[PDB]
């Protein structure tokens, strides 16, 4: 679903700021 | 997972930091 495509990008880019020093995984 | 949570619905960041390491 490209609505899915483009909301994961946006989930990542969260992830990246949310996590900070931590880092996180993304496993669709 | 995330994408079924975070993109049916809008997350908030305490629930975006669930997935981080
Ligand atoms: C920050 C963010 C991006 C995309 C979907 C969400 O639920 C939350
Ligand atoms: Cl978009
Ligand atoms: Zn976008």
């Amino acid at each position: 679903f490209v609505n899915q495509h483009l909301c994961g990008s946006h989930l990542v880019e969260a992830l990246y700021l949310v996590c900070g020093e931590r880092g996180f995984f993304y496993t669709p | 997972g995330i994408v079924e949570q975070c993109c049916a619905s809008v997350c908030s960041l305490y629930q975006l930091e669930n997935y981080c390491n």
